[PDB]
DNA sequence: TCGGCTG
RNA sequence: GCCGA
DNA sequence: TTTTTTTTTTTT
């Protein structure tokens, strides 16, 4: 197919329709508008399930309202004829001649540019006394006393990223949350979380970088020798030795270092396919990754572990270096564990 | 000027009557008014009638639809309303616009084809037609009038059929009296003929020797072999048409010199076609291979045949046929009726062969009634002729024919008629 | 289109007249409909007459709901106007909302009826029926039609069916004195006829004859073929019409003069009526193609057929079965029947043609048994007539057409009756 | 593609003449691949040589181009390569680029006319082409193909015709005078051909036989066997060609000794062929097999055989039928038909074993009509060799070979004839 | 109340 | 539509 | 790729 051309048609086609956003991540490239054929909902003007996908092979839209599901080139005929005829004659055009999309190939990234200094609104959880409400909760979450200078409390949540990242929130409204910074190889933070606190916060409990390059492993300038345990959680990293935690939706394994001795270690849960099909994906690229299988706990993730059915740090290592495996050896624990 | 053409669709009878029957879905747009014309040609389905607009937008647009589509078609509908325009310059100008469209759907037809076809096989799309039938499909969007030429009307048509009649645009004689005598005039452009000997009694020295005939006629002619060589056939035509025995090219007895001159001396002539000879292989080829062929040589050769001789019917294949049948009689009909149809889509005489039952072998008499590959094939075919020299014509080098079917003329008339065969030429001569 | 049934029963007569009687106030809703249509029902209660617009008005103002209603009510009688629909189209759409609605209604009622069942029967009601009665409602609203008749009732019909036996109504003539006499009126209405010969035996040609004769008898004939070209049928035809031998066309022994006298001549006649030929390719019509064509000659011309004559019907495709995916006999048996239903929905003698089996060819006598493609042909088919031609019968241009099958008389009062057939002229006539 | 293209029409002498013929400055685009071009026409004229890579540089210093332009050129021509590609895929390749940008400047010239058709007449570009020339302009867009070879043209291709049949260059000798006397030279490429055995003949032997003599002359040969195993063919191949008889392979008379050093001492002649034996289940194996068979030894063992003997035509498989039988009419004429098929588009030579009837079993003298398999068989064989063997014959070791089809010459010239057959030997010889 | 989610 | 806040 | 009904056709 032509990719290329079908983003742009598929741009020229659909800027035009109501709540239309060119979501461009450095891999994807994808289009959300509320979806012509169905319309989605009154309520759901932002809640739009228009999609266009085109950072596959070929551009596909797919609304999942109206479960409408086509090339890029049918919406065309069915909506557009003219630019139909229009995108139909120019991708003969250029399928004679050479591909040309490679010759401008720039990197419009930056190093380090918002390097985190100090933390407006934040005491460090060492630094708190032990009768904190937060303290009480991280007490509930049996964490290691030694590793609480590793994270803060704050009552000013949207403040505090508004004095770091400003028009984030049109309203600071206080907010106490987790704050976990996250830091770079060399030790600088570069990113923090604001974990929600009690049982959920009210709203937007996302992890706000300091700029789109920052990383988002947790615990990197902490790693030392012997093999590298990757998580989902950063407070579960935290009971782990030499264990990172990639905070987002996003898992690219070239971000991730130590590609020699990285173990990814994800939740003890067989269903939900999607953790299934990371584990796929993972071993695909024969990967170390380590197997619930074997498990004599039968929580969600290590720090559930610990807190409901008593499992004690010592326990998940010899457990994490005792069930590591690779390639075949892998994928039969990986076949025989997913049902 | 989609809005004035529906809205004198609607609120005009004699627009009506004057251009629905060549109107059609896919002409309009990819918008409202593709959806609107829906709506009225399901309303001329259901009920032989033009709608009025209320039941159109209450009885018909409350149907399948998108909020969309449904405010779209609602806003035209709405939008139409009848204005004075004279009905003259009405049925030209939407003649006009649908010659327009029928035009843009063929432009863009035949670039999806080339599209298509650019993409490598197993992701072709088959059923979508190659490029090699581009430029019929782009004349089919150049004829789209709005003429009323259904069928041939025999009171209104007589002066045209007259006209087909002196010109005796349809016959293509042979180089042969006899046969012109009892054909009167030769065999018809879009017709299937076919050839029954036997078992090496001939049917295929018939078919060179009228490939031969319709070559020295200037006529085109494509030898579509299937049980013999593209070299074989070309060295039966040589044989016909250079007076040398066949047995003497073999041999050795003609010099290059001798051929090379023979073979200059009729290219000097004028009155000498193009005998183009192709083989494909036994059994591997159907009507659609045989349309590729014709598409073919009509773009590279420049070469559009009159005459289509295929060397043997029965062991072709069906297009329309996917799993092989162990019945002999609807397979080799059906090729049959492919072949025909092919024969009457270009307007070439289609020769070809058939084989005769077991039982006629050595007979002094062979019937229709003796046809083996099936009985469907005398059904379909145009005209039918026999070859049963036993012994004693070989013995004089004759043939006789008994012209078993004939549509044509009575084929009672000259129903015997004792052909001169010459085997060692290849070629038949008169006994006059 | 609540709307338009309103409207239209306040205002028309003829659409009062026939839908009045399946109507009830349940079937339009429970607000402005509902209340309007109790006004109409009630004013035609007191004065048996369809009221007016100023009746309602007075009848809201004597008679009077809750105001939050009334001027509904009032507002929803403000636009119920003329409007001179099609009396077809608003038939089908208020019997196509009529039973909607009965549905609807149905529905909720059985809901209801549950959910009534499910309540103790301490609180449950009393007026609502019992669940075993939930299945026959639901039949109450599934037979709801304005088809006052069902069917044909023999007694309560004995009126309605005696006119069909004074004017006859079905009965085409025949032109020909002997299939007159051997009908009893000619070949009838929206039924299937074959003709059954062997291979060039004379099938067109009997078709052409036929087709010819109800030409001359001021019939719309349309003789669709699929094996021959629309010249050749026409030629086939004018040496019927014109008097003149196909070799005196053939070899130019009419002037031109001669040809367009007579077929003026022809013209000039007010008891002559149009022949379209129409030509497709073998195995390429169907059923739906014929009525594709039907529509295109009923849309592109003042031309409705009273007679369709399709060359060859084996030749044919069926318009359900995929192509050769059934043998010869489920295939042809289908296309049959939907010849037969072409012909019962156009009203039309639709003629036809078929193929006898291989060992009749050369037989003296014809059996049904010898019918080739499918045994449901003569099943399917209304009246069948065998051609046979026999060298003594040839000497002296007769055939031996013998009723095969017939729906119209008793097929052994004159089974076997020679027939004079000019096959230069390719015409039928009877020896007296 | 186009750098390729440039450089080997600069840097070669075979590739220039083959494609310069086709090549416009059209086809490359409308910047340096123009310009470029244009350059080496320009060169090519003015000098009738092909320029070389200076001389192009030359050409480019003394010519007028912009800035750009002249960048471009420059660039593009110090881009320009001595590769040494291979020749059939540069030729297939260039044409490829060729006709798609054929096909894209037609689709663009269309385009442009539509759009200049929809413009006031009165504002107009006379010069366009009119909307009627519009499929005859893609016709041209068609017509562009390096190599116009499509069929055997007559009169076209005399001198190769002739220089085909000088060289004999489709037959194949039978190291046999008797055979190649009575086939012309023996048998030709791309052919079928059947031996008929008769009463107990051992249709192995004779295959068998071919398949040493043909080994014996140089030509690979691949027998595939069904009713036999490998080393049981392979036992009568080493019968046939080490002088040893059968049975004293099986009892040991003959040493280790004296078969190796005979083996090696046929190693040692120059003048002796490949033989691969492969073997495959009764009936299970059918032509499309013997298709990835010879994909196989091709591919792997990079034997490229020019006889194929299978070892038994009735006990083989039909390509796609479903149904099986031992002997069924059917069954037979698909396998001959798929078997010369395979041997058509293999360009090699097929020999096969078929039984015939009791009436030919018992008479000395063989009918086509006394043939088990006759219509099937003789139709699609194009040699047929009736082997019979009779108690007179077997005293005096001999046997009855008579031609019942000869496609290659004529029947009766020399058609019964007797054959040194010695069965332990398993060997053919003449006789004086 | 928001964003992101395969076919 | 499902999930997360 | 078998398997069974039915019909139709064809060959021996
Ligand atoms: N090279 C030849 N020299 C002389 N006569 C030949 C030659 N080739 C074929 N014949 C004659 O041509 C006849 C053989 O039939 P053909 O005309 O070749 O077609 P056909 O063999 O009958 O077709 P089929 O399907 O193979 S049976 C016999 O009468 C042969 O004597
Ligand atoms: N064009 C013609 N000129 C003269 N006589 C003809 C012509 N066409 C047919 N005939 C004669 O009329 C007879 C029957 O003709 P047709 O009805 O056309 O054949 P048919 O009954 O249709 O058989 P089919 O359908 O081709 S298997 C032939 O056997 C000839 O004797
Ligand atoms: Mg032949
Ligand atoms: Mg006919
Ligand atoms: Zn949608």
């Amino acid at each position: 197919s032509i990719p290329w051309i079908d983003n742009e048609f598929a741009y020229r086609a659909l800027a035009h329709l109501p709540k239309f956003t060119q979501v461009n991540n450095s891999s994807t490239f994808k289009l959300r508008f509320r979806c012509p054929v169905c319309g989605d909902s009154k309520t759901d003007q932002n809640k739009a399930r228009g999609w266009y996908y085109g950072d596959n092979n070929e551009g596909n839209i797919h609304c999942y309202n109206c479960n409408y599901h086509a090339p890029i080139g049918i919406y065309l005929k069915e909506f557009e004829p003219d630019l139909y005829r229009e995108y139909i004659f120019e991708i003969r055009k250029e399928k004679g001649k050479s591909r040309p999309i490679e010759k401008p190939k720039e990197l419009p990234k930056q190093p380090e540019k918002k390097i985190i200094k100090s933390l407006p609104s934040c005491v460090r959880l060492d630094k708190l006394a032990e009768d904190h409400p937060i303290i009480k909760y991280v007490k509930a979450r049996c964490i290691p006393k030694d590793k609480w200078k590793y994270l803060w409390f704050t009552t000013e949540w949207p403040k505090l990223v508004n004095s770091i990242a400003p028009g984030t929130y049109k309203k600071e409204i206080s907010e106490p949350r987790l704050v976990i910074p996250i830091y770079n190889a060399n030790g600088k933070a570069e990113s923090f979380q604001g974990r929600a606190l009690k049982k959920d916060a009210p709203q937007k409990y996302i992890t706000i970088e300091a700029y789109p390059e920052a990383t988002k492993i947790y615990g990197v300038e902490r790693v030392k020798d012997g093999d590298v345990y990757v998580l989902e959680g950063p407070i579960d990293s935290l009971f782990i030795e030499n264990g990172i935690a990639i905070t987002g939706g996003q898992l690219d394994l070239e971000v991730v270092p130590f590609k020699d001795r990285r173990v990814w270690v994800l939740d003890n849960e067989p269903r939900h396919p999607d953790t299934i099909k990371r584990m796929t994906k993972l071993v695909d690229a024969g990967e170390r990754v380590m197997f619930w299988d074997k498990s004599p706990w039968k929580s969600k993730d290590v720090n559930d572990m610990i807190r409901k059915e008593g499992a004690t740090p010592e326990q998940i290592m010899e457990y994490m270096k005792n069930n590591i495996a690779q390639g075949l050896m892998a994928k039969m624990r990986l076949s025989k564990y997913a049902k | 000027m989609v809005e004035i053409i529906l809205s004198h669709l609607i609120f005009d009878q004699a627009y009506f009557s004057k251009v629905w029957p060549y109107m059609d879905s896919e002409y309009f747009e990819s918008g409202p008014a593709k959806n609107t014309f829906k709506l009225i040609k399901s309303h001329v389905n259901e009920y032989h009638s033009v709608p009025s607009i209320n039941a159109l937008n209450v009885a018909l647009e409350n149907s399948s639809f998108t909020e969309t589509e449904y405010s779209g078609v609602k806003t035209l509908i709405s939008k139409l309303a009848d204005s004075p325009e004279d009905h003259s310059w009405l049925v030209k100008e939407t003649e006009k616009y649908v010659q327009q469209r029928a035009m843009f759907n063929a432009t863009s037809k035949i670039i999806e084809i080339q599209t298509n076809a650019e993409l490598p096989p197993e992701k072709r799309n088959k059923k979508m037609p190659d490029v090699g039938a581009i430029p019929d499909i782009m004349r089919q969007a150049l004829s789209i009038s709005f003429d009323s030429y259904v069928g041939h009307d025999w009171m209104d048509d007589y002066e045209a059929r007259w006209l087909s009649y002196m010109n005796k645009a349809r016959k293509v004689p042979f180089k042969l009296r006899i046969l012109n005598k009892i054909t009167k005039g030769g065999a018809e452009t879009g017709t299937l003929n076919v050839l029954m000997a036997g078992v090496n009694v001939g049917k295929s020295l018939g078919l060179c020797s009228l490939a031969a005939d319709y070559l020295q006629l200037g006529h085109n002619v494509l030898y579509i072999s299937m049980q013999m060589a593209e070299e074989v056939c070309a060295k039966r035509i040589d044989a016909n048409m250079l007076d040398v025995s066949l047995d003497d090219i073999d041999d050795g007895h003609i010099s290059y010199a001798e051929y090379k001159g023979k073979m200059e001396k009729w290219r000097e002539k004028s009155t000498l076609g193009r005998l183009i000879v192709k083989q494909y292989p036994t059994g591997g080829a159907d009507a659609n291979t045989f349309r590729s062929l014709l598409n073919e040589l009509k773009l590279k050769k420049n070469f559009v045949p009159t005459i289509i001789i295929v060397d043997y019917l029965g062991i072709c294949k069906s297009c329309r046929i996917r799993v092989y049948s162990e019945n002999s009689y609807t397979t080799v009909k059906a090729i049959a009726e492919e072949l025909r149809a092919l024969a009457v889509e270009t307007e070439t005489v289609l020769w070809t062969a058939a084989q005769v039952g077991k039982q006629a072998w050595d007979s002094s008499d062979v019937n229709m009634s003796d046809i083996a590959e099936s009985a469907g094939l005398p059904a379909t075919a145009d005209f039918m002729l026999a070859v049963i020299e036993t012994e004693e014509l070989a013995a004089a080098e004759q043939q006789l024919i008994k012209q078993i079917k004939s549509r044509y003329g009575d084929k009672n008339k000259w129903n015997k008629f004792l052909m001169g065969v010459q085997k060692g030429n290849q070629k038949w001569v008169e006994i006059e």
